[PDB]
């Protein structure tokens, strides 16, 4: 079901096996470097059930550049690309104890053998204006849609402004549960007949 | 404006549209120039060369092994070779490393290297290549690539116990078969004021620079002498950053 869908939840505790398989996963984790996750919590996330063949996009900063690579490999991905977002103001000028930081990093991992994706349409540098704090650039959704148009996607640690068509967004600041895909709805009521997500 | 869509539409990379790509404090550049040692350099086949011959121990090491991926349409070093370099044997206990890693598997294996030699990565410096002069030149992709690769990374590592510069270098993509890295990496390194024993491994005649010892297989001449070189840093000059006045 194409329109935006989302689940307010604690990603540590949701049973993600009910969501099915996805062509693309994106995560912008609250790395322990607010409502963050310990390194072990990140390692333990049940990312492997989310995909059979496809790509994962993992935002990283500071020492999560290394920890994110560890998680990526633990969950079964090879890192095959690394997008950087050059942060600009509205006039296209560029906005870490040794250098000032002009960019953010997004690791790109692959799992299995994805078929029918449009690899090489976009390049690996985003130039885009900073919006609010911790707000990733919307250009990433367009890059992912051109790479894999029409397919099902899932975002971890999203916020309300992140909900997108063809995406299911998970985060604990989303407004309730909004599911439209009948397969997901069916598995969700079976797994959560009272609409509560606990252990 | 979505510059990603625009790249799909026109082939102009998004970095083509970064601009400038009220204070000055370049008494430091002049101080670096005054403190710099004479350029020193040695032709040496690094695979066959006992790295321990290079003394004393270095404060900064810039490592630029010639990766195969640099020769798209063109002796390369693999990460197997690079990882087996004894770099910890020549690095000072407090010292820095700058490792050009390319844009592929080197972003991972270069991190393995840093840890193997005892460094922690403290910065990730991206050389972003514009194509203002050649919007219509598609990239022949790595088989594993998801995206067109338009940048290279130089990883900075520290071992032992911001300022003016940004972790980005923006230049036009060099002509085919030109393997040179932007000289701006030297300015960033020298602006840190890290000490005066500076080694560039896999440098070339074209990269020799005051303040640096350059060691590489393609150098045409050498002037390296270990005792002469050590004498640049003997007392009272042992601890200088390279950013302070010479001692009377
Ligand atoms: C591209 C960048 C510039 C973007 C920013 N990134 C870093 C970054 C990422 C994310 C955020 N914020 C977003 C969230 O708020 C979303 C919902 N969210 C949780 C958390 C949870 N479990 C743990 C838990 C739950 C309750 C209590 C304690 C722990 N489960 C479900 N959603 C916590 C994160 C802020 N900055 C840098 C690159």
């Amino acid at each position: 079901l194409f329109p935006p869908q989302w689940i307010c939840c604690d990603i540590r505790y949701l049973d993600v096996s009910i969501l099915g398989k996805f062509a693309v996963v994106m995560a912008d984790p609250p790395w322990d470097i607010y409502g963050t996750l310990t390194d072990d919590e990140m390692r333990r996330l049940n990312i492997p059930v989310l995909q059979d063949d496809g790509f994962l996009f993992l935002w990283v900063t500071g020492r999560a550049m290394e920890l994110g690579r560890e998680c990526l490999n633990l969950w079964g991905y090879e890192r095959v690309d690394e997008i950087i977002w050059v942060k600009t103001n509205q006039l296209q000028r560029i906005i870490g104890h040794w250098l000032n930081h002009g960019k953010e990093h997004c690791l790109v991992g692959v799992k299995g053998n994805p078929q029918g994706f449009n690899q090489g349409l976009d390049c690996d540098v985003i130039v885009a204006e900073v919006r609010s704090t911790s707000h990733k650039p919307d250009e990433i959704y367009g890059m992912i849609e051109r790479l894999s148009p029409g397919t099902r996607k899932i975002e971890l640690f999203g916020r309300p402004h992140n909900v997108q068509p063809n995406w299911i967004t998970l985060g604990n600041q989303l407004d309730g549960i909004h599911l439209l895909d009948p397969d997901v709805v069916a598995r969700f009521k079976q797994r959560y007949p009272d609409g509560i997500i606990s252990k | 404006n979505d510059y990603c869509q625009h790249f799909v539409d026109t082939g102009h990379r998004p970095q083509n549209f970064i601009r400038d790509v009220r204070e000055l404090i370049r008494l430091k550049d002049e101080l670096i120039a005054k403190s710099n040692t004479p350029p020193m350099y040695l032709q040496a086949d690094i695979e066959a060369f006992d790295i321990r011959e290079l003394t004393p121990k270095f404060d900064v090491i810039l490592l630029e092994p010639p990766l195969e991926e640099y020769y798209r349409e063109t002796k390369c070093w693999t990460w197997d070779d690079i990882m087996k370099l004894e770099i910890d044997e020549i690095a000072a206990p407090r010292s820095f490393i700058f490792l050009w890693c390319g844009s592929g598997e080197g972003l991972d294996l270069g991190r393995v290297c840093l840890r193997k030699w005892g460094y922690r990565r403290c910065e990730d410096i991206c050389w972003i290549k514009t194509n203002k002069n050649n919007p219509g030149k598609t990239k022949t992709l790595d088989p594993k690539a998801v995206f067109q690769r338009t940048k290279e990374h130089c990883l900075m590592g520290i071992k032992g116990t911001a300022n003016v510069d940004i972790d980005l270098i923006i230049t036009e993509e060099p002509e085919i078969g030109n393997i040179e890295k932007p000289v701006e990496i030297f300015h960033i390194i020298e602006h840190f004021c890290l000490g005066r024993r500076r080694l560039h491994l896999f440098g070339r005649d074209s990269t020799i620079r005051p303040g640096w010892l350059t060691v590489g297989p393609t150098l045409t001449n050498s002037n390296y002498n270990a005792e002469t070189y050590a004498s640049y840093f003997s007392a009272p000059n042992s601890y200088l950053t390279g950013c302070t006045e010479e001692i009377e």
